[PDB]
């Protein structure tokens, strides 16, 4: 594969053996930042915002055909707002986790 | 006879000895270390070391010229 | 008496470790 | 297989030991105590 | 004819389906690989013959209208079975008699027609030198005649069929029995027909001139072959010698035939039981219980095992005679539970100290014990009841009057209440003294049994035993 | 639902086993059997009942309503997959299979619970499914299936704290270790009685107090009863409403030995008619008698046997035959004399009795491995 | 209450006092191994008895 380690002899620099799988750089990126991995089961009292955020994100992945039946462009961007400490990060982390 | 050859193998554990650090192992009895000269190596091991004293991030001895696990 | 009791169980676990390598190769290899 | 040449033809153990002791001895030993007070 | 012609026509061919695959594969193998090259110590045809006894035990039940087995006999008996080019027509003859059942009607063998079904080893160049065929070509009709046993003017048809097999049995005993396993594979055919040779005779006939013939059968056994001829000819020697009073028990002590050293895991298992009762019936208690236990844990995994309903009863008869008792209903079954309740109520009386509690059992279930044939050992438990009780009382009470123990054991007499205690000390149950002038029996309190040698004797039996099973785990491991 | 479901299993015990008491129990269960859509668990109970000859329309009005809830599941499973949530077919009947767990037997439950086990990525629904599998495995006494999911329960609690799923769980082994005759575990699983909540199965907290005190007087000696259940304000005030059990516990503690047997006769009678102690009620008192005997007997050495009649329990010969069978049982370390009318004690060391239990287990494990090595390798 | 250990006499009130830490470490800490090893032979059924 491209971007994969190998072993290598040193007298002639002949390829020796595949050395496994090191890391994706995207995997290391989130490993640095350490977002608090969440789920719907730790959401306290936001039932209507969960129904809003599914319509824009959850539906145009599992059912992309369902907008062609209505013939509109599928949405792309979501703005979340409110005072801090009310669950903006965990709700966005939940939706990406469950689909 | 096996106990006589058991102790004979440690003549490679002589005095000009350099220091690496354990990183991982591909399989049984072959590992991957990183020397303190910056370059990493894919090395063979020596059989008599208890394998279950390895990898938190272990300090290891390496051979001078051949640069294998010691 | 405890230490000899352990000696019988350990080699019995070794006995199944040869019955795992006897029956599971005669159909595979032949 | 299963030949057997025929020449002729917890939940269980602790209570069996308890069945052995009071097998015929004071099963409903409840009301003799009401009668042992005036006697003894 | 509609109730016939839809329920009767599938019983011929679907047994013909499975009988072209089980004994035709045995006839295809055990003529060419028992008379042929070899069937070694690791053979398959014996276990294949073990597969063709058990399946036909519960296969046939009906009197065979529509010739579904009554037409198998005019099929399976017109067999030369000499070599492959003369049996290539016989491989058609496995199918040529199928339309004889179907297009026409055969001869329905209903209790009369077995006489023209036995005289065939002359017909079309049949032989008896190929007794891996003919001993099986005896047993392929000799089993289903006697499997149902049907006991209504049939016995002579079973007899003359055995007589032709007895003619094969004399050619077995005399003529070329070496390295073809002519004795070995027919020692089973000897052994398996003996149980059909017996339940005829245990039903209506005698028993004892076969025994001298069995001595003549034991004569040539271990005299040409020392494998499965020493084994099955001695349980079948014992099987009514125990039930008879003939000498036959101190003979089997000094007999060399005790060890055949291998007897195929199921006849060896009961072998230690028939001689396990011999030591039980002639008062050898402590030696018997280890060959009773060893006769239990070598038996296979069947459920309707009515002889195992007897060994679990008998194994702790002799342990009531020795004092030890396990939980007998530890593997209690829907078929074991009814076979334990009179006998489990017996050992309820043994763990107690009451005396005529034994009498309250032996009148309630005195008839049941004679059905199982065990009463003569039951009658002597009163020696073991009273030694259980005198150990029970002496350990509880320290200084008890001898004129109190008799009233608790309902002995009705203090004047021999001294005397059991005399035989309790003569046997060695309790140690301490009796003030015969006063009347109390004092007992000394026990002392430091921990600092005595005797718990090492609880160890040394088991130190050496546990090193053996570690050695047996080594000796049985490295077969690869 | 499975929340009122344990009282059914008590009333099935209340139906069959008291043989004369089988009239009001077959009425008030049928008051709940042929309502709330129960179909399966009472056919053989009806066989243990009377005829009840016309139950056919009584079944047909209910198996229809069983199908009605089952067909609206059959009308849900295509509208949930068209515009999907988090697999809302399964997610609907992950709450409606517990209905089908109550209504049908375990098979509709077990194929739907192991379905929806792989749905939820968080244990907060998974570990609540496991509590359902534990509870039906008590009804059908699935003693081999509870051993699987209890470890599968406990393997979930370590991530997170889950104390409403741990302290809830401790009651289940606490009822299971008292279902089996394992009392030193049952008092240890009932150690808290603080976080133990007003649950569904012991709907009175005070009935839970009776169960945790009846096992506590067996498992532990008296350096610990004199600190834990005499000084706990959480345990004193809840039996402060109980006249009997307060007296039943304290009579052993206050050394009021004569009135100890009086209330013990009440409890042992009550323990017979109670469910889940009736397998072992005759095991209880014979351990509580020998616990009561040795406490008095290990204070003195030269006690006469007729002192125990008027101060411990009446009947001199009743004391005589009862102590005679317990020294002969190999316990209760003393040695009764007869014709000078005195009971002498001894003190044996903690070697031989500690040696005696070792030779039991050494025979038993050697019984296990000798029998094993014969079965394997032919 | 085991805060003190001894014996009391009833005839004349004689308190025979004795003491020994008997042994606890040697046997019961070797006894629990046996029931650990019993569960190992039980777990041998899940890779041998089911398997071969
Ligand atoms: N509605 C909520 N339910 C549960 N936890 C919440 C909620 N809102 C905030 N939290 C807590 O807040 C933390 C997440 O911070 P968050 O509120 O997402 O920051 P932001 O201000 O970006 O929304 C989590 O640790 C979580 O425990």
């Amino acid at each position: 594969t491209p971007n994969c380690r190998v072993a290598l002899r040193n007298d002639s620099y002949t390829l020796h053996k595949i050395l496994p799988n090191k890391v994706d750089p995207l995997v290391s990126l989130m490993m640095v930042e350490k977002v608090p991995d969440s789920t719907y089961e730790m959401i306290g009292g936001l039932d209507k915002q969960i129904k809003e955020i599914k319509e824009v994100i959850e539906l145009p992945v599992k059912h992309p055909e369902l907008f062609e039946a209505l013939g509109i462009a599928q949405p792309k961007g979501v703005l979340l707002y409110g005072p801090p400490g009310t669950g903006k990060t965990l709700l966005a982390r939940a939706v990406a986790h469950h689909t | 006879e096996f106990l006589h050859a058991q102790e004979e193998v440690k003549r490679i554990q002589s005095i000009p000895l350099v220091i690496g650090q354990f990183l991982e192992a591909v399989d049984q009895n072959t590992a991957i270390v990183g020397s303190t000269t910056g370059s990493n190596y894919y090395v063979r091991i020596l059989s008599t070391i208890d394998r279950e004293l390895l990898k938190p991030n272990a300090s290891v001895a390496l051979h001078k010229h051949s640069n294998a696990l010691v | 008496y405890l230490a000899s009791l352990i000696r019988s169980v350990v080699a019995l676990h070794n006995l199944i470790n040869n019955k795992i390598a006897n029956r599971d190769a005669e159909k595979k290899e032949g | 297989m299963s030949e057997k040449k025929q020449p002729v033809d917890e939940d269980n153990w602790d209570d069996d030991n308890v069945e052995d002791d009071f097998s015929n001895q004071l099963r409903a030993e409840l009301e003799k105590h009401g009668y042992k007070m005036e006697t003894s | 004819p509609p109730g016939g012609g839809e329920q009767e026509p599938p019983p011929p061919p679907a047994p013909q389906d499975v009988e072209m695959k089980e004994e035709a594969a045995t006839g295809g193998g055990s003529t060419g690989e028992a008379d042929g090259k070899t069937a070694a110590a690791a053979a398959e045809h014996s276990q294949r013959e073990l597969d063709t006894v058990t399946l036909e035990d519960i296969k046939e039940h009906v009197k065979q209208l529509e010739k579904a087995v009554s037409g198998k006999e005019p099929r399976f008996v017109l067999r030369a079975l000499r070599m492959l080019p003369s049996t290539s027509r016989r491989l058609n003859h496995y199918v040529l008699y199928k339309a004889v059942q179907g297009f026409f009607t055969s001869n329905n063998a209903t209790r009369d027609f077995l006489l023209p079904f036995l005289e065939e080893p002359m017909d079309t160049e049949a032989d008896l030198q190929f007794r891996p065929r003919t001993g099986k070509a005896a047993s392929t009709p000799l089993l289903p005649e006697v499997e149902a046993y049907l006991q209504l003017l049939v016995v002579i048809f079973m007899m003359n069929s055995k007589r032709y097999k007895e003619a094969q049995k004399i050619s077995d005993d005399l003529m070329q029995k070496i390295s073809t396993q002519n004795r070995r594979a027919l020692d089973l055919v000897a052994a398996k027909c003996y149980y059909y040779h017996a339940r005829v005779y245990e039903f209506l006939d005698k028993l004892d001139v076969v025994r001298s013939f069995l001595h003549a059968r034991l004569r040539t056994a271990t005299l040409r072959h020392d494998a499965d001829g020493q084994a099955t000819l001695l349980n079948l020697l014992l099987r009514n010698y125990l039930h008879y009073s003939l000498y036959d028990q101190a003979e089997k002590l000094v007999s060399k035939s005790v060890f055949p050293e291998q007897a195929n895991n199921n006849e060896w298992a009961r072998y230690l039981y028939y001689t396990g009762r011999i030591k039980a019936i002639q008062l050898e208690y402590s030696e018997a219980r280890r060959t009773m236990t060893n006769a239990l844990r070598k038996a296979p995994q069947h459920t309707a095992v009515g002889f195992k309903q007897t060994v679990h009863k008998l194994l702790i008869v002799v342990e009531l005679l020795l004092g030890e008792i396990p939980d007998r209903l530890q593997f209690r079954q829907p078929s074991l539970k009814r076979s334990l309740m009179p006998y489990f109520l017996l050992t309820q009386a043994v763990r107690t100290g009451n005396l005529a509690k034994f009498n309250q059992v032996l009148d309630q279930f005195g008839e049941k014990f004679q059905a199982d044939g065990t009463y003569t050992l039951i009658i002597r438990l009163r020696h073991n009841v009273i030694k259980t009780g005198v150990r029970m009382i002496s350990l509880s009470y320290s200084r008890i009057s001898l004129a109190d123990i008799a009233q608790k054991l309902q002995l009705d007499s203090p004047e021999d209440a001294e005397f059991i205690v005399a035989k309790a000390i003569r046997d060695g149950v309790i140690e301490a003294s009796i003030n015969h002038e006063k009347g109390y029996v004092q007992s000394k309190e026990m002392i430091d049994i921990y600092s005595t040698r005797e718990p090492q004797l609880a160890f040394h039996q088991r130190i050496s035993f546990c090193l053996d099973i570690h050695n047996m785990s080594v000796k049985a491991m490295r077969f690869p | 639902p499975k929340n009122p479901d344990l009282r059914i299993a008590q009333l099935r015990f209340l139906l069959s086993l008291p043989e004369h008491r089988g009239d009001a129990a077959v009425r008030d269960e049928l008051m709940a059997a042929v309502r709330d859509n129960n179909m399966a668990p009472y056919y053989e109970a009806l066989c243990k009942s009377l005829d009840w000859q016309i139950d056919v329309d009584l079944l047909n009005k209910m198996k229809k309503a069983n199908e009605d809830e089952l067909k609206r599941l059959d009308e849900e499973l295509e509208d949930a997959e068209k515009n999907l949530g988090e697999s809302e077919i399964r997610d609907a009947m992950m709450a409606k299979a517990e209905y089908l767990c109550r209504i049908g037997d375990k098979e509709g439950a077990l194929t739907a619970f192991r379905k929806t086990y792989d749905k939820t990525v968080a244990l907060g629904h998974r570990l609540d499914i496991v509590f359902y599998l534990l509870r039906i495995g008590l009804f059908y006494m699935d003693n081999d299936l509870i051993t699987r999911n209890t470890e599968k329960a406990k393997s979930l609690i370590e991530e997170g704290g889950d104390w409403d799923r741990r302290n809830r769980l401790k009651v289940y082994q606490g009822l299971y270790c008292v279902a089996i005759r394992d009392f030193k575990q049952a008092a240890e699983l009932f150690l808290d009685t603080v976080s133990t909540f007003t649950s569904y199965e012991l709907m009175d907290y005070k009935t839970f107090v009776t169960y945790t005190v009846y096992v506590s007087m067996i498992a532990l000696e008296r350096p610990d009863l004199r600190e834990k259940v005499i000084k706990g304000a959480e345990i004193l005030e809840v039996l402060h409403s109980l006249p009997a059990v307060r007296q039943y516990l304290f009579s052993l503690y206050e050394c009021r030995y004569s009135v100890f047997f009086q209330s013990l006769a009440v409890v042992e009678q009550e323990m017979k008619k109670d469910w889940l102690f009736a397998p072992h009620y005759r095991y209880y008192v014979r351990e509580m008698r020998i616990h009561a005997y040795s406490q008095l007997l290990e204070s003195y050495r030269s006690l006469t046997l007729g002192y125990m009649a008027e101060a411990f329990g009446v009947g001199v010969e009743f004391i005589d035959q009862e102590l005679s069978r317990f020294i002969a049982a190999g316990r209760l370390h003393c040695k009764i004399d007869k014709v000078n009318e005195i009971v002498e004690t001894n003190r044996p060391d903690s070697k031989n009795w500690q040696y005696q239990e070792t030779i039991k287990k050494g025979d038993l494990l050697l019984n296990r491995v000798q029998k094993l090595s014969r079965v394997i390798n032919m | 209450d085991k805060k003190f250990h001894g014996i009391l006499d009833q005839g004349e009130g004689v308190l025979i006092i004795f003491d020994e830490p008997p042994v606890d470490k040697t046997y019961e800490a070797a006894l629990e191994t046996i029931q650990n090893m019993s569960k190992v032979v039980d777990s041998l059924y899940n890779k041998a008895k089911k398997l071969t």
